[PDB]
């Protein structure tokens, strides 16, 4: 049992990093992808105007 | 691996739907342009008719 639950540590200190860089990146994904979605109103309400 | 496509897509994407609503509405633009030529002779119209009346 001393071993395994030192082995649980490094599988848990494995795990802190993976999920720590995949919430970073998301952000960045989760960001552009709002832009993406908006940005035809961005461009429609903006061509409305001329029309 | 995945970030550094996902990233390039979202803005690409950003000019695509921006090209896409430009292109879509630019018909109705139009429209109104050569609408305001139509009317103005539409009333024209009435002019020449009042004047021979």
């Amino acid at each position: 049992l001393d071993v395994k639950f030192m082995a649980d540590t490094k599988i848990a200190d494995s795990k802190r990093a993976f999920e720590l860089q995949k919430s970073a990146f998301s952000e960045e994904v989760n960001i552009k992808t709002a832009e993406a979605q908006l940005a035809y109103e961005l461009q429609g309400a903006r061509e409305q105007q001329k029309i | 691996a995945q970030r550094d496509y996902e990233l390039k897509k979202a803005a690409y994407d950003i000019e695509v739907n921006t090209r896409r609503a430009q292109a879509d509405l630019a018909y109705q633009l139009q429209v109104a342009k050569t609408k305001q030529q139509i009317e103005e002779q539409r009333v024209q119209v009435q002019v020449v008719e009042r004047a021979q009346q």
